[PDB]
């Protein structure tokens, strides 16, 4: 039994340090390209809700490095989810199947990779694109991802532009 | 050509299932032994 999937995808994981830089605590950690073997890795790793606080998962198309500096991703931006555990395990479980399922309909080739951040303030699940000047585009994802997530039509999503972070929402849904 | 192959989440969810690929465990002991769970 082997069901392929489109992309292949690689999950990084980043574990805080405070004595390295932000790149440097960043780890890639393996790649799969089957529906088995996206359940098995899945299914053999620390959920998210499960993580010390600080800790990030990145889960990126083969290629893309989960930084802002990545050509891939220089002239893209996120969509936002912020959480405030079951809720966070859920949304961060139903955006990979949506991601690796290539639910995205037709506009799949702009999608770059999800991240997850754990965080006392509160935990962020965040879904990268890669073009922040195609507003149509990125809508398009937004409502999938607040279909696909159940997120309520009240909780606002900020659609936020790389650059901007790096240095206020360009969409808001 | 062929079409984008997608799955939707009731068919990942019914071909959800057992040990990880040796590869693959290998692969996240070496980098991140702390997320391990196998
Ligand atoms: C995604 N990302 C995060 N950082 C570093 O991590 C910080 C953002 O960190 P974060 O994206 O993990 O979110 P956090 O909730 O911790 O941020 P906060 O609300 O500002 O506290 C930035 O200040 C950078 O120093 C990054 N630094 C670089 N160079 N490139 C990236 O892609 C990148
Ligand atoms: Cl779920
Ligand atoms: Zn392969
Ligand atoms: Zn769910
Ligand atoms: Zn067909
Ligand atoms: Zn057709």
């Amino acid at each position: 039994t082997r069901h392929p999937l489109q992309n292949r995808w690689a999950l990084w994981y980043l574990k805080a340090d405070r004595n390295k830089e932000w790149e440097d605590c960043l780890k890639m950690v393996s790649l799969f390209d089957t529906v088995e073997d996206f359940w098995s890795l899945y299914n053999h790793i620390q959920s998210a809700g499960g993580l010390n606080w600080g800790s990030d998962y990145y889960l990126f198309k083969e290629g893309i490095k989960p930084m802002w500096e990545d050509v891939n991703n220089v002239q893209g931006g996120r969509w936002l989810v912020v959480v405030d555990t079951q809720l966070l395990d859920h949304y961060w479980l139903e955006l990979l199947m949506a991601i690796v399922g290539e639910q995205f309909d037709e506009y799949g080739d702009y999608i770059c990779g999800a991240v997850v951040n754990v965080r006392q303030k509160g935990d962020k699940v965040s879904l990268w694109t890669r073009d922040a000047t195609r507003d149509d585009v990125n809508l398009r994802i937004g409502q999938v991802l607040k279909q696909k997530l159940s997120i309520p039509d009240t909780e606002i999503l900020r659609y936020e532009v790389h650059k901007d972070s790096s240095a206020k929402p360009r969409i808001c849904l | 050509g062929p079409h984008m192959i997608r799955y939707n989440r009731d068919t990942l969810m019914t071909a959800r299932d057992a040990p990880i690929p040796d590869e693959m465990l290998q692969e996240i002991n070496r980098v991140a032994p702390d997320i391990l769970i196998a």
